[PDB]
């Protein structure tokens, strides 16, 4: 999302001008941000905080595969794996701060729907092991054991 | 109730 | 194809006609409604004449998002977000229908 | 319906609690059968303790409460 | 027989399995089945009293005190505080057969009960539970193909309504209104043609607005062909009628305009606030002026307004009502005619809706005035007025007007009918009991166990006219088999015929259809549940 | 309410824990009076229930003053009696 | 207020299990309290 | 308490009959004001004799229709037996006066009582035309401490508040005014805020604040006001310490908190036009009184009395003193009935002989 | 098999049910008991009930009026709260007929238990009973007669309507008097309905006799400090204006300036603009200003200084009744002072009540709104006034608006009731039963009026039913000695709306109740 304040935002109006140009003057802003990434070849965009919705809208726009994660450790494993680093703004990736990924995809195992970051390679930085099994308990002894 | 302008009950 | 119920529908709602047979469909996520365009936003004015300027700035914005859905050629106008009693009848005075709050899956 | 002044078990269900008395009996004194079978300690929430293998005298001493272990003792 | 299982060991130690395991009851196989059909045959034995014209109103309470004396079953049932899951069931039954159909919600449970009594004697013979429930769909077909078969048609069309007002007379005729018998089948008859999309398409309920205001007589009812507010004219000094109106709809409530957004306007000098002030009057005056250059001779405001707005509505000859609710808003702008305007500068004369006579009706020595708008040119928007002489009469007119018009609007979704009166379930029992004798032998016995369930309606309307179910359902029969007329019902009104044909007692073929399936599916719902687990 | 083969307050235990059980109490009655043992013995203070005093080393006199709860004690001190009984002497040795 | 002989009638039939399911735990505590009805207060004060 | 109507209204009487008699001791009060304990006196006599009235099997319709007729002749009765009075025969209003203080607590103090009553009926009333007395007229006032023969009917106006002002306690010659308005620093109706953006704009607004207040007080002092009453006011500070600083470094007397409902009485006794706004506060609108003090009542508080006036119209002050409480409480509530006494005589002139002549004259 | 007598439990902790003879039972019970409470208070020697509440407040109310009595009672039967919201909507629709319309409803109902008892369908007794309604019905409107065009005869129908409506309350002591009160005070209104536009004020102290309607108008307000007392040939501005601080209505503005003295500059823009109002006002030439709203000091002290009237708070029904009495126009904007009709009296001044100080209208130029003064011993006799009072304006604006009178005193009960016999004597079946039962109930209202007066009512009775069945059917019972009279010639008489109006909803309710067969409680609150 567009970037704010962090001491005390408010938007202060004058005239009726910028009352009715705020909201397409912001929208044309982040228009302009997410084309900008997208220029960029970036076709995945992995951020750890919310998504505004124009954010959103406009990544569907440029076709830009969108996933959101909370915790900052799996942001970490995540740019260890593909070989990102974590950008503190909106700003487009140099072209050493772009990870690559052999594939990225939705897919439902079971019941639950996963998202999978991929390499076809047989090497990588962090590699994992999907349990299956038809009890909790029966995976928890599993993961111990693999550990 | 509400609209004490006309001192009625109002929705 | 898909069909859900009808979700509070607004004054004015039972005007817009009740079947199409082409109609082109504008899927939004947008709240078509007056209200105050920024949560943070505060106007600071010192004349009436700009008081009604920014009272009909407002007035224009919203029939200016209106005008442009119904400029789109849409027929059926569905939100996520909630569509307000101005919109409804908007849209039933160009025999459009609306429908907001309408669930997201 | 009948309205009688009591519980009522019909069918599986009593069946199985009966087998499940008369299980429970065979299981008290199981481990005291054979040559390489074990005595046991009685105490009578008095102080008297009773040290025996006797299979009767065992389900004697024991105060139970289900009629088929009821019926096993008295067997 | 309940406590689930209890063992608590077979070795001694602690058997746990289910929490609270020690206060929770369970009901299983044959046990289960018994208590559900006694339950339910129970709620039917209550409910079968309240059928037909000679049916006696039951009189609710409420947990607050409130007394509600009604006839229709629905209403009954839903009202009646239950803890039986089966009662529960059957007041969902009776709420699905309102919802679908909205007449004939009694009968579903007096069919139900009659076939949970049924299937308990065929269950005391070893019959499995899934066989009666098989048996009683495949009985249920034939009885709906048999409906399908003897239906009638009839004419919808608005200039012969004599049929539609027959079928709303008796829907109406078991109802307490049947005083007025006539006027309100007519009334609601005229009511559903008026706002109906007449392409065989649906009715909408919103565009009947039923209120009803106490005092008066019964008969006083009358349909308005426009709307009629619970509001009056603002100021006092107005004029109580107006002829030939030109009613203009805002939203805009007559006070100086207010942005949405936060705003602080500022006042910095004493030009500043002469300025303020100058604003406010010329857009009070401003306003008012733009409101009666479109010729608009009465205008209607949803949000209210403040005195000088009052004031010089007064003084400039335009009468004005205030706070009308949204809804209200919309049924008086469709019935005029006229469009929503949510401000001033959008108002011109195209907008305005035309009323013949609006008006300003007082209710005796009650202090209370209530608006009316009528003769409208073509309005499409219609509403009933109901005078009582207490609250309870006109609830109970209400829910009568209110089956009245689900009839008529299941008669405009189809038009085919059939004659009641018990006509119908005797001429379907007949078939049933026909089709059995051409089936193998096993399910022979649930086939006509739900034709006997089938043969209660005009047993129950027999014992409610004080003759004798028996004789009088068997000669009804016999002589429905001897010539072929499936309109020979129980004369519940003594008028000396048995041909309902003549009698003029007609019900939608898709109530009956309706009732027969929800009783068979949940007779089967019921029939299959063979355990409980109650905390 | 409840359905029960055996009595509410009948507790039974069985297994390696009862032989453990019975060691255990075996060696405690033994450590009771280990110490009073030989010519270099040290004497004992015995407070009766009803009062009165008993002070001595003999192994009988101190176990049968000793009331317990573990059958196992329970035999331990009849056999102390026992050896008493049979022959006078020896009581702490057995 | 009126029909002050109510003559009960059906109702105690449907319902004498409960009323001796709660009567037979009143006696339970009824020889309780009469035993101890000799001791605790028949010579106490005196 | 004597009063027969205080006596009924202070214990909480539960029987319904018991209510319906407090209520007539309420309406003889209304409309009398003396004679609430023989009323109730009468009605319970008059139940009682209907008791051995209805034991004979006599309807109570027939009871009710003649008790109409004997009210019927008691009037008629009552109305033939009575005298003319004129409001200027003094001696009878003194007998009047006197023996509705029989009764009461304060009977050796009746030589000072009734003519004090007298004169606070009379000063209040026209002889002339009056036909009724507002009692509203006259303000009681009750002071603790001394002794009931302290009890002084002044002429002016009383006021229990206390003057603000320090070291300026007596006025000769005052010229009185009452302000409804405020002598705080200026504040509008509508929200107003004053925003410094310069250290400048500090001192500026200080400066100007005390000009301001400096002004309000100079015009009040130009017109002659050496005497000020200030309303009690809410939501805006009545008297600012600058305002009492400069109306005391001009010699004005001060008296803040003066209560809104007691304007009008403030108006009618010294003549005083209140003032709301400082565009029309003129010599005009002053009340000229001839002495305005405040008095120290022997260390039991203070009292500030304006005594003397152009306009003496139509109202007295009565100050009631006693030893405690309870014995003030009884001392008003019996000049009250003095008061509502003559109240009567001068509604209907017409004076009856008492000691139970009417009602041995009446039963005969 | 029953919901409650099954070997199942069917219902929550708490509900219950009672079937056919038990609901009908409890039923009858309930209607019974009501008639004979509200009985007793009926006819011209109908006694009055006390009415303690249990509350905190204990309030206290003696009253003979049937609605009063049966809305403030502690009512669980629900037949018997039929019956109560039958008696509230009789009140509400016209003023008398509450006692009538409940007794009759619980006589149909006791009937209606003896026809049960036996073994006649409720189904039959509902159709005879509907069949005897509409011959009542048809007979009271053929007996019905009108006297609208004669303005003297009309005049002397509403002063018997309003003697015979205030016979049987308190108020019968002073009948005279107070019938042509509250017909002067009804015929005031010319020809309008609103009985909001008559005031009554009740001030303790004074015989009952002294009550008395105004020549003019009464207003329980005060007037300002400095303004005038006494004004003669008032012209009267009424007024629906703030003048109470009155601030712009743009909700959003402020005062942001950077000095003190501005806001003192603003502060007196403020009072020049409250003054440029009061001008505005003044500029109308008027001499008193009743204004619906509070008045602020400033423009009190203005108006005084301007010889000007200021009456405040004189609340929506004060400024009513003032535009109704003196013909002003309830104003809010004064910018054309020409297009504002003003109001117009004699004279104004303060006036002594009691103890208190009321503003007096005198000689008002349309006096379409009276004012009624009650004095009286008691609070509790003020009230009962008060309630007979509104009854009697009550009864008498419905006979304005509809001028057919019938006769009372027993007289329309018993030619209905003998119109229903001679319908039933020629019906076969049960229903003739139930017609003749009906007809028994008919009979017994005027047996009740007669139990409460003493006299021998069997004899009275069957006297009035020959004489209705020979031929003379303005044959009534005559109150004063215990005998029947001709009521035409004695002047009993009452408007036919209220019979019909009783009629027609004691038959109503007791078709209600009477269609009950079980009545079903679900689990309370408490
Ligand atoms: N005039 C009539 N003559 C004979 N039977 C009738 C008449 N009117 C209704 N019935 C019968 O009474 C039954 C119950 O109808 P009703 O009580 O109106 O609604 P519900 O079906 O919900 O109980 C219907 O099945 C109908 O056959
Ligand atoms: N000095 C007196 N001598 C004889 N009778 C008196 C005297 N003073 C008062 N009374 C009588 O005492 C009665 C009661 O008067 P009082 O107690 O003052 O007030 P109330 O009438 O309210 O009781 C009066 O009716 C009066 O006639
Ligand atoms: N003077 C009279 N003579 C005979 N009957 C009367 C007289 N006045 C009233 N009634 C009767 O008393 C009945 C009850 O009237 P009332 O108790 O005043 O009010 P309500 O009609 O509310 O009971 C009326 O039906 C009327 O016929
Ligand atoms: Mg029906
Ligand atoms: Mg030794
Ligand atoms: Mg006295
Ligand atoms: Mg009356």
């Amino acid at each position: 999302d567009g970037m704010i304040t962090e001491t005390k935002g408010t938007v202060l109006i004058k005239t009726a001008e910028e009352l009715m140009n705020f909201s397409k003057g912001e929208e044309n802003l982040m228009d302009a941000q997410v084309k900008a990434i997208a220029d960029t070849g970036a076709n995945v965009v992995v951020t750890g905080g919310k998504v505004a919705d124009m954010a959103l809208h406009y990544a569907n726009k440029y076709n830009i595969m969108l996933v959101r994660l909370n915790s900052k450790w799996d942001l970490r494993r995540l740019c260890k794996t593909v070989g990102a680093t974590a950008l503190p703004r909106l700003t487009p990736p140099v072209l050493e701060e772009m990870g690559h990924c052999d594939s990225v995809y939705l897919s439902e195992v079971g019941d639950t729907q996963v998202v999978v970051f991929k390499h076809e390679k047989e090497d990588g930085a962090i590699s994992t092991i999907v349990l299956r099994g038809s009890t909790d308990n029966l995976m928890d002894d599993i993961e111990r054991a693999v550990d | 109730v509400w609209d004490m302008r006309s001192g009625q009950c109002v929705q | 194809g898909v069909a859900f119920k009808k979700t509070f529908s607004y004054a004015g709602f039972e005007m817009q006609p009740k079947k199409y047979h082409n109609p082109k469909i504008a899927l939004l996520n947008v709240e078509l409604e007056l209200k105050a365009e920024k949560d943070n936003a505060e106007i600071r004015v010192h004349t009436v004449e700009d008081y009604q300027a920014i009272v009909d700035a407002e007035w224009n914005i919203l029939y200016d998002k209106l005008e442009k859905i119904h400029h789109s050629g849409a027929k059926v106008v569905l939100s996520k977000l909630p569509i307000g009693d101005v919109a409804t009848q908007y849209f039933a005075d160009r025999d459009m229908f609306c429908a907001g709050r309408v669930p997201e899956e | 319906p009948l309205s009688v002044f009591g519980d009522r078990s019909t069918g599986e269900t009593i069946r199985s609690q009966n087998v499940m008395a008369a299980a429970s009996i065979a299981n008290i004194v199981k481990s005291s059968l054979g040559p390489v079978g074990l005595d046991k300690m009685l105490v009578d929430d008095i102080g008297d303790v009773t040290i025996t293998n006797d299979g009767a005298t065992i389900l004697k001493l024991l105060e139970v409460e289900h009629p088929a272990a009821k019926v096993l003792c008295e067997l | 027989a309940s406590m689930g299982t209890l063992a608590f060991d077979e070795y001694g130690r602690p058997f746990l399995i289910i929490k609270d395991q020690d206060r929770k009851s369970r009901l299983m196989g044959l046990e289960a089945l018994k208590s559900h059909i006694m339950a339910a045959k129970a709620v039917a034995n209550t409910m079968r009293t309240s059928l037909g014209p000679n049916g006696l109103d039951k009189m609710m309470v409420d947990k607050d005190g409130d007394v509600t004396v009604t006839n229709d079953g629905a209403t009954i049932l839903s009202m009646m505080d239950v803890d039986h899951q089966i009662a529960k069931l059957m007041v969902e039954l009776s709420k699905s057969q309102d919802d679908e159909i909205g007449d004939g919600t009694t009968g579903v449970v007096v069919l139900a009960g009659a076939l949970l009594e049924e299937a308990e004697q065929l269950l005391d013979r070893g019959i499995h539970p899934i066989r009666i429930a098989d048996g009683y769909e495949q009985a249920a077909r034939v009885a709906i193909e048999h409906l399908d078969k003897i239906s009638d048609s009839v004419l919808v069309d608005i200039k012969d309504t004599e049929p539609l007002i027959q079928t709303a007379k008796t829907t109406l005729g078991s109802k307490v209104v049947n005083s007025c018998h006539r006027q309100m089948a007519e009334i609601a008859v005229n009511a559903v043609l008026t706002v109906a999309d007449m392409e065989r398409r649906d009715v909408d309920f919103e565009l009947i607005k039923v209120e009803g205001k106490v005092g008066g007589r019964l008969e006083d009812t009358k349909l308005i062909k426009g709307v009629i507010v619970d509001k009056d004219f603002s100021h006092p000094q107005m004029p109580k009628k107006v002829e030939d109106a030109k009613i203009a709809i805002l939203t805009c409530p007559f006070e100086p305009p207010k942005p949405k957004t936060k705003h602080k306007l500022d006042v910095t000098s004493v030009e500043d606030y002469k300025a303020l002030q100058k604003y406010e009057k010329e857009k009070f005056e401003e306003m008012i002026q733009q409101i009666k250059e479109t010729g608009a001779n009465l205008a209607i405001c949803q949000w209210g307004f403040d005195d000088e707005a009052n004031h010089l509505l007064l003084q400039n000859n335009l009468p004005a009502v205030r706070w009308v609710g949204g809804p209200e808003i919309e049924l008086i702008a469709i019935a005029t005619g006229g469009r929503i305007v949510p401000r001033f500068s959008e108002l011109t004369a195209e907008k305005l809706g035309f009323a013949g006579l609006v008006q300003e009706i007082s209710f005796g020595t009650t202090k209370d005035k209530m608006l009316v708008i009528e003769q409208c040119k073509n309005s499409r928007a219609v509403t009933i007025f109901i005078r009582g002489g207490n609250k309870m009469i006109i609830e109970e007119a209400k829910r009568s007007l209110h089956d009245a018009l689900c009839v008529i609007r299941n008669l405009i979704r189809d038009n085919r009918v059939v004659y009641g009166g018990g006509a119908a379930e005797i001429s379907c029992a007949l078939a049933v009991s026909q089709e059995a004798d051409k089936c193998p032998t096993l399910e022979q016995y649930a086939m006509r166990a739900f034709a006997d369930a089938l043969e209660v309606i005009p047993m129950a309307l027999s014992e409610n006219s004080g003759m004798n179910p028996i004789q009088t359902m068997t000669e009804v029969r016999a002589r429905q088999v001897k010539e072929m007329n499936p309109a020979l019902g129980i004369d519940c009104l003594h008028k000396g015929t048995n041909d309902m044909k003549q009698q003029h007692v007609i019900e939608t073929l898709i109530g009956k259809k309706q009732q027969i399936s929800l009783a068979t599916q949940m007779v089967r719902m019921i029939l299959k549940i063979d355990d409980i687990r109650k905390p | 309410r409840p359905v029960l083969v055996l009595s509410q307050n009948t507790k039974r235990e069985s297994g390696r824990k009862v032989q453990s059980g019975n060691i255990n109490a075996a060696k405690t009655i033994a450590d009771i009076i280990r110490t009073c043992l030989g010519p270099k013995s040290m004497m004992k203070m015995l407070l009766d229930p009803m009062g009165g005093i008993v002070m001595t080393n003999d192994g009988n006199a101190i176990l049968r003053e000793i009331q317990v709860q573990h059958p196992a004690a329970k035999s331990m001190i009849e056999i102390s009696r026992t050896q008493d009984e049979e022959v006078g002497d020896g009581t702490t040795s057995v | 207020l009126a029909g002050e002989g109510i003559s009960v009638n059906t109702g105690p039939k449907g319902v004498i299990n409960d009323w001796r399911r709660f009567k037979q735990l009143e006696t339970e505590q009824r020889e309780e309290q009469c035993r101890e009805m000799e001791r605790l207060i028949k010579k106490l004060s005196m | 308490t004597n009063d027969g109507a205080t006596i009924l209204k202070q214990m909480q009487v539960l029987h319904p009959a018991a209510r319906m008699l407090v209520e007539l001791s309420k309406a003889q009060d209304i409309e009398a004001g003396d004679g609430t304990t023989s009323v109730v006196i009468i009605a319970g006599s008059l139940l009682d004799s209907c008791t051995k009235l209805l034991q004979k099997g006599i309807h109570p319709t027939i009871i009710s229709e003649s008790f109409q007729k004997a009210l019927e002749k008691g009037i008629e009765i009552l109305t033939d037996m009575s005298r003319p009075v004129e409001l200027s025969d003094r001696e009878t209003l003194l007998n009047s006066a006197t023996t509705s203080l029989n009764s009461k607590v304060v009977s050796q103090y009746s030589s000072l009582l009734s003519p004090m009553s007298v004169n606070a009926v009379m000063k209040v009333i026209d002889p002339a035309t009056a036909t009724s007395v507002d009692l509203r007229d006259i303000k009681i006032v009750k002071k603790l401490g001394g002794t009931i023969d302290d009890c002084e009917l002044v002429e002016g106006l009383v006021l229990t508040q206390k003057v603000s002002n320090s070291g300026i306690t007596r006025v000769e010659k005052a010229k009185i005014g009452l302000i409804q308005f405020c002598l705080s620093a200026p504040k509008t109706d509508m929200d107003n805020q004053i925003v410094v953006s310069d250290y400048a704009q500090m001192d500026r607004v200080l400066r100007e604040e005390r000009a301001y207040i400096l002004n309000l007080v100079k015009q009040i002092k130009k017109t002659g006001c050496n005497v000020l009453l200030i309303q009690k006011s809410i939501l805006r500070d009545a008297l600012s310490d600058l305002a009492l600083h400069f109306l005391n470094k001009m010699k004005i007397m001060v008296i803040k908190d003066i209560e809104r409902e007691d304007i009008e009485f403030i108006c009618k006794t010294i003549g005083t036009k209140p003032v709301a706004h400082i565009d029309q506060f003129t010599a005009d609108m002053l009340g000229s009184a001839e002495l305005a003090e405040e008095v120290n009542l022997n260390g039991s508080g203070k009292l500030l009395k304006i005594t003397g006036c152009a306009s003496p119209g139509k109202t007295v002050t009565i100050v009631v003193r006693g030893s405690n409480k309870l014995v003030i409480e009884e001392a008003e509530r019996s000049i009250h009935d003095a008061l509502c006494v003559i109240r009567c005589l001068v509604k209907k002139r017409a004076l009856i002989a008492g000691g139970g002549a009417p009602e041995i004259e009446l039963a005969l | 098999a029953s919901l409650s007598l099954a070997p199942v439990n069917i219902f929550k902790a708490g509900a219950d049910e009672e079937r056919a003879e038990t609901a009908r039972l409890t039923s009858f019970i309930g209607a019974i008991a009501i008639g004979d409470l509200v009985k007793s208070t009926l006819g011209p020697k109908g006694m009055d009930k006390i009415l303690l509440s249990s509350g905190r407040d204990a309030s206290l109310m003696v009253t003979n009026d049937g609605a009063t009595i049966l809305k403030n009672i502690g009512v669980d039967n629900p037949a018997a709260k039929v019956l109560v919201d039958m008696s509230r909507v009789q009140d509400d629709e016209v003023g008398d007929g509450t006692t009538s319309v409940t007794v009759l409803a619980a006589e149909l109902l006791r009937e209606a238990e003896s026809l049960i008892a036996k073994k006649i369908h409720p189904q039959t007794i509902i159709a005879g009973w509907r069949e005897a309604t509409k011959a009542a019905r048809e007979a009271l409107l053929s007996s019905a007669v009108d006297h609208g065009s004669d303005e003297v005869k009309f005049r002397q129908d509403l002063m018997n309507i309003a003697g015979t409506t205030l016979s049987s309350k308190l108020l019968t002591h002073h009948k005279d008097h107070f019938t042509k009160l509250a017909v002067e005070a009804v015929l005031r209104l010319k020809g309008s309905g609103n009985l909001e536009a008559i005031h009554i004020i009740k001030k303790l102290g004074g015989s009952l006799a002294d009550s008395y309607l105004d020549e003019g108008f009464l207003l329980d307000k005060k007037i300002g400090v400095n303004q005038p007392k006494r004004i003669e040939n008032a012209k009267i501005l009424i007024a629906n204006t703030g003048m109470d601080t009155d601030k712009i209505k743009i909700f959003g503005s402020r005062v942001r300036v950077d000095s003190t003295a501005k806001v003192a500059e603003i502060e007196h823009a403020e009072k020049e603009k409250m003054k440029e109002k009061v001008e505005r006002i003044l500029k109308h030439g008027i001499n008193c200003f009743i204004n619906r709203q509070l008045i602020y000091n400033y423009p009190e002290q203005l108006f005084g200084a301007a010889g000007v009237m200021a009456i405040e708070h004189a609340d929506f029904a004060g400024v009513e009744r003032l535009a109704l009495v003196t013909g002003g126009e309830i104003a809010s904007t004064f910018d054309h002072p020409e297009l504002v009709k003003l109001g117009s009296c004699k004279l104004i001044e303060e006036v002594m009540i009691g103890e208190d100080k009321l503003i007096h209208f005198s000689g008002v130029a349309l006096g379409e709104a009276c004012t009624i003064v009650l004095r009286g011993a008691t609070q509790q006799i003020l009230d009962e006034a008060e309630r007979s009072l509104h009854d009697a304006l009550c009864v008498l604006a419905q006979t304005v608006k509809d001028s057919r009178t019938v006769y009372g005193g027993g007289c329309s009960e018993m030619l209905m009731a003998h119109a229903v016999t001679q319908l039933a004597n020629r019906t076969p079946g049960k229903e003739a039963v139930a017609m003749e039962s009906y007809a028994k109930a008919l009979r017994m209202l005027p047996t009740i009026i007669a139990d409460n007066a003493g006299y021998d009512s069997a004899d009275l009775v069957a006297q009035l039913r020959a004489a209705h069945s020979e031929g003379n059917t303005t044959a009534g019972l005559d109150m004063r000695e215990g005998t029947i009279g001709d009521m035409a010639i004695l002047g009993i008489t009452e408007s036919f709306q209220v019979k019909r109006q009783v009629l027609l909803s004691a038959a109503e309710a007791a078709e209600v109740i009477l269609r009950v067969d079980n009545i079903i409680k679900a689990a309370p609150r408490k």
